[PDB]
């Protein structure tokens, strides 16, 4: 099952998410839609058969959600499709697509073996942004930690390395946290001995694909 | 049909036995289990309240009946510490994560203070570390002049680090140019179990 | 004493040869004669366990009129996904005759005489017969047409309520008429006439049957959420013609004790490109014939799939899709076993 790439979108847009099936006759069987909403567990929206195309929707999601089937002998071939409109900003997550895998026939229509590699999706008011780095100098008696505070980004994710490599002893890099601006952002700090303070160079490397943008930046000792 | 999962949070040595649970509302029926790992797509254990699928070893043994079911691991893998679910058709539980258990870990606490760079932005972040502990339960309160701050500041705890299995947390203090200005002192008291006292990191305005 | 088994059935109807009708046609050659006296053993103090969803009387049935239809039914343009099969396409007569199931030598049908069976659990009152009554292979959707009415009371069918994903089978008490008419002279506008009196009293009566199976909820109808043409209105075949009937003011109902102008009529369609059932794609048949078509059928089931989510009521809509389903609304009270 393959879907399309990662998508971000405005609140109160659409999204239209592609399920490539194979491998197994997708008349006789069936493809389930489950979102996983970080901290509210798994999801399910809905099935749609290869027959007559036959939905079953979540009632908790009704006129937002549409899906329709593509065909074409090896039948097998063919394309699912998601359509989510009516995006707010808790529908933000994990979109699989789920089918029960190649197994026993007593498997029931829920019990799903094969998943997706899952589509991300983030839906905000919020618009692409490189990061500002603000340096996390080490306080003043033996090993001290230093950082760098990549703060006020969109969206994910950013890639954080140290001295451009060779440097992956004590590196914590957080997740990053959505503040009330509607940005990311999180700390990259290196334990780091005391007595390797301005006789070694520590330099991080902060990355951001999505808005092109690539910060060399370096910390020293207040 | 509520699918309750408990305890939602359960501490396992590497090599122990674990034990969930599935308390359901309306019984007469089967119970599935799902096992998410991050970083990978949830993955289907048992289905038909005790039965395995493709390519999945045997210490993962599944039963109960009615209503209380139960996921049971013989001898935890380092490679089984994860989230949980349950399924009963369409419902789902709010999931049980598996946790490496491990004796008890001071943080080593650390404060920094926002860079005068940083100042020119009109704003001002003070961050702590403590990194390196366990279990993850942690309480930053963030105190400036003796006084205490709550609902201005974010924490962001990394999961377990298989090297040790310890945690780290990040508490990042924002504030205004203005209102960082007109304080001097910033602290940071840390009340976790490792020593009675709670270890306080803090500096003054200047230096 | 016996056990469940699986056999080769053959078919058995009143064929004529004189008849042109295309169900006449195949039902002499790929049938036998109905036997003039068939007899039948009451037998009591003996149980049997039965399972419609899991019957192999069903699967042969299919695979006989799935035959039917690939012997008779030639559209002029028929696609095979990237490739066309251009025939000839003259007009037929198109009505479904009465088609027995029998079993050869060693095995007996055994046929559950309980009145309100539903088709899964246990028969106390099982008697065994040589072959089934008499069952029309008619191809529908959504309202089953000129079935076996319940025995006394609404029977609700299905391989799993507590499961959304499984396709629901009613069984009426009472039958309620349909007036179909396609007047000649506008040519393409197609009528359907339901007497809405009845049809809201007979309907409560679907949904109360239904209502005891979920903790005293109400229970609202609506049309299906999508699909095909041939699932999403009323798809039947009358007089050759492949009818496509718009459902919306039939389902358009609500559930306390009773809740829902001129009776109901429903606007239906011609259709000459339609997805077969055979499963082989689209399809283009001849344009519609002249005159006045006119086809009076009876409801006597509705095929149903239960909305579920995260609910207190119940939705349930319209679309069966699967004819496997059809026929097993009518074999649910037989099964093929075999003898010592
Ligand atoms: C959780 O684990 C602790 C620690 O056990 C240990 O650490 C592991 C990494 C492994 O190396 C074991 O061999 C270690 O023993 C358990 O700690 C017990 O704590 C009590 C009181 O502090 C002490 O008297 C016991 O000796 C400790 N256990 C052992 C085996 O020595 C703790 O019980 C475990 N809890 C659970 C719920 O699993
Ligand atoms: C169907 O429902 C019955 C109870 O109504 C239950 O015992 C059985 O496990 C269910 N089967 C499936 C496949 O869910
Ligand atoms: C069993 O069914 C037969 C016919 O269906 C009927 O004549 C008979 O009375 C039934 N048995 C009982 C005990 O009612
Ligand atoms: C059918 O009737 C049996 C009674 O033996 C019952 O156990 C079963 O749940 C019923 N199934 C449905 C779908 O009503
Ligand atoms: C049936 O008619 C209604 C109007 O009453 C319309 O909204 C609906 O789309 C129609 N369904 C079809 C054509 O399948
Ligand atoms: C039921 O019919 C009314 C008008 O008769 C219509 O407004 C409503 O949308 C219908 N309900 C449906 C289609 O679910
Ligand atoms: C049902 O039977 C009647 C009378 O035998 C017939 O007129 C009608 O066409 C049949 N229905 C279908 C869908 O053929």
């Amino acid at each position: 099952l393959v879907e399309s790439g990662s998508a971000m979108r405005k609140p109160g847009s659409s999204v239209k998410i592609s399920c490539r099936a194979s491998g197994f006759n997708f008349r006789e069987y069936s493809i389930h839609w489950v979102r996983l909403i970080p901290g509210r567990g798994l999801e399910w929206m809905g099935w749609i058969k290869g027959m007559w195309g036959a939905v079953n929707y979540a009632r908790q999601l009704q006129g937002r959600v549409s899906m329709t089937r593509q065909l074409s002998d090896d039948p097998d071939w063919g394309v699912a499709y998601l359509d989510f409109s009516g995006l707010t900003s808790g529908d933000t997550g994990e979109y699989f697509c789920v089918r029960k895998g190649p197994s026993c026939p007593h498997c029931g229509d829920f019990h799903w073996q094969h998943w997706g590699q899952g589509t991300l999706v983030v839906v905000s008011t919020a618009s692409t942004k490189g990061p500002s780095v603000f340096p996390l100098a080490p306080s003043s008696g033996g090993t001290a930690a230093l950082g760098c505070l990549v703060k006020d980004y969109f969206p994910e994710p950013v890639t954080v390395s140290w001295n451009s490599g060779a440097l992956t002893s004590g590196v914590h890099t957080f997740p990053a946290v959505l503040q009330s601006s509607g940005l990311y952002s999180l700390s990259s700090v290196v334990t780091v001995p005391s007595s390797s303070l301005g006789t070694q160079t520590y330099i991080c490397n902060v990355n951001h694909k999505p808005s092109n943008t690539k910060v060399d930046k370096k910390v020293e000792p207040k | 049909i509520v699918l309750t999962q408990s305890p939602g949070t359960l501490s396992v040595s590497p090599g122990e036995r674990a034990t969930l649970f599935c308390k359901a509302s309306q019984g007469g029926n089967s119970l599935s289990w799902y096992q998410k790992r991050r970083g990978q797509p949830p993955r289907l254990l048992i289905y038909d309240t005790s039965r395995r699928a493709s390519g999945i070893p045997d210490r993962f043994v599944g039963s109960g009946s009615g209503t209380d079911f139960s996921l049971t691991i013989t001898k935890v893998d380092r490679d089984d510490f994860a989230l949980y679910f349950c399924q009963q058709f369409e419902f789902f539980g709010l999931g049980t994560a598996l946790e490496i258990n491990r004796t008890v870990a001071a943080p080593s606490v650390f404060i920094f203070p926002p860079s005068d760079e940083q100042l020119k932005s009109g704003t001002a972040s003070v961050v702590c570390l403590l990194n390196n502990f366990y279990p993850r339960e942690a309480k930053v309160q963030w105190k400036v002049d003796n006084a205490l701050q709550s609902g201005n500041s974010q924490e962001s705890v990394t999961e377990q680090d298989s090297k040790d299995s310890t945690y780290s947390l990040s508490s990042t203090l924002t504030l205004s140019k203005a209102d960082y200005e007109k304080h001097k002192v910033y602290a940071c008291e840390v009340t976790h179990q490792g020593l009675s006292s709670p270890v306080t990191k803090s500096f003054n305005r200047g230096e | 004493v016996w056990k469940d088994a699986d056999t080769t059935l053959f078919c058995a109807s009143d064929a004529k040869a004189h008849e042109t009708e295309v169900h006449n046609v195949w039902a002499t050659h790929a049938c036998v004669p109905t036997d003039p006296n068939p007899q039948e053993i009451h037998l009591e103090n003996v149980t049997e366990n039965f399972n419609m969803w899991k019957n192999n009387m069903v699967e042969q049935m299919q695979e006989d009129v799935i035959s039917l239809w690939d012997q008779s039914l030639q559209p002029c343009v028929k696609l095979t996904g990237g490739s066309v099969i251009k025939q000839a396409c003259p007009k037929i007569s198109f009505d479904p005759i009465p088609i027995h199931y029998c079993t050869p030598a060693g095995y007996v049908i055994l046929k559950c005489n309980d009145k309100n069976f539903n088709g899964t659990g246990p028969c106390k009152n099982v008697s065994s017969v040589q072959c089934t009554h008499g069952i029309k292979p008619v191809v529908s959707t959504q309202l089953l047409l000129n079935g076996s009415l319940a025995e006394e009371e609404i029977i609700i069918r299905s391989e799993n309520l507590t499961n959304n994903a499984k396709t629901i089978i009613v069984h009426l008490n009472k039958s309620v008429e349909i007036n179909c008419t396609r007047p000649s002279n506008d040519i393409r506008k197609a009528y359907c006439e339901i007497n809405g009196t009845k049809w809201n009293k007979v309907l409560k009566q679907v949904t109360e049957k239904l209502k005891e199976h979920f903790n005293n909820k109400t229970i609202i109808f609506q049309p299906p959420s999508g699909g095909d043409l041939e699932i999403t209105m009323h798809h039947f075949n009358c007089r050759g013609e492949f009818f496509y009937c718009n459902t919306t003011q039939l389902f358009n109902n609500t559930c306390i004790g009773n809740e829902t102008n001129g009776t109901i009529t429903l606007p239906c369609k011609i259709k000459q490109i339609i997805n077969m059932w055979q499963g082989t794609g689209q399809a283009m048949y001849a344009p519609p014939i002249d005159g006045k078509i006119n086809c009076v059928s009876n409801i006597t089931g509705i095929l149903l799939t239960r909305d579920g989510g995260a609910n207190s009521n119940e939705t349930f809509r319209p679309g069966g899709g699967n004819i496997k389903d059809n026929w097993r609304s009518e074999l649910y009270k037989y099964k093929v076993v075999q003898i010592e």
